[PDB]
């Protein structure tokens, strides 16, 4: 059982009868963690409803995101387990496991995080690709596997030292790890990376054509 | 070719084929050895992202 569950689990009992279901939806529902870091104005972690809207969040808790809301680039809800959100779809949706499944990003824990518009997307998530290569173990042939094609990809993606099939490729990869492995870090390298090619397609092409039009 | 006109006008009257235009010697279309180098394309193969064996 997580920490929350646990310390949570006294106040259910001492305190009143699903009184806890009064904070939100009625599926999922109740008080949250949440763990606003990054490009933020004084980055901090707050306690609030489950059922909250993502600008109020961002906002009117913890400073404002660094020249304005506009200037923000995508926000990522969960953490590294999570793909992205661009922010014509965060100016309305709300913070639940269902609402952000129904924007097809599965909510993992709380790590609410923003990156500006001045920031390499791609060297972000490429470095986050690093982290799973360094934090993974070798039972599964699909994750190590998968992890070792995917970073050298995202790498050469961030140098742009490649053409659209091979984008197309790292389509194809990622739908193959997800689901064939013991474990959910399999899965959650294969999130990510699908939410990048979801979302950010034209960028990786501007990235490919910069490096061809020098190199050229 | 490179014959004087005299035999060439007996092979023309003994054989009423006008035979000095073509006479299956070759001379000088013979193709042109050591050509370039090729490159050579691929075909309906290769692409990636729908070269799954079960369909094919
Ligand atoms: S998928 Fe999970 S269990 Fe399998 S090798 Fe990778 S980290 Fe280990």
């Amino acid at each position: 059982a997580n920490v929350e569950t646990v310390a949570v689990s006294p106040t259910i009992c001492r305190r009143g009868g699903a009184w806890f279901a009064s904070f939100g939806r009625e599926r999922n529902s109740g008080t949250k963690l949440f763990n606003i870091s990054g490009h933020v104005n004084n980055p901090c972690t707050v306690e609030e409803e489950m059922s909250v809207p993502l600008k109020e969040l961002i906002e009117k808790h913890a400073g404002g995101v660094t020249g304005g809301w506009d200037n923000l680039l995508a926000v990522i809800p969960g953490g590294s387990s999570t793909p992205l959100i661009p922010k014509s779809v965060c100016e309305t949706v709300l913070m639940d496991f269902d609402a952000l499944i129904q924007a097809q990003t599965g909510l993992g824990t709380a790590a609410v995080i923003v990156m500006d518009r001045s920031t390499d997307i791609v060297k972000a998530i490429a470095r986050l690709i690093e982290f799973y290569k360094h934090e993974s173990c070798g039972q599964c042939t699909p994750c190590r596997e998968g992890v070792d094609w995917m970073n050298k990809v995202m790498a050469r993606f961030v140098r742009g030292d490649a053409r659209p099939a091979e984008i197309d490729s790292l389509w194809e990869i990622s739908k193959q790890i997800e689901g064939h492995t013991i474990c959910a870090l399999g899965d959650g390298a294969a999130w990510p990376v699908q939410g990048l090619i979801r979302h950010f397609r034209p960028e990786l092409e501007e990235r490919m054509q910069r490096f061809a039009q020098q190199h050229q | 070719a490179s014959a004087t006109r005299l035999i060439q006008g007996l092979r023309n009257w003994a054989s009423g084929r006008d035979l000095q235009a073509k006479l299956q010697l070759r001379y000088q279309e013979i193709s042109k050895r050591t050509q370039p180098p090729p490159k050579l394309p691929v075909g309906p193969s290769h692409r990636l992202s729908n070269n799954y064996y079960c369909a094919r």
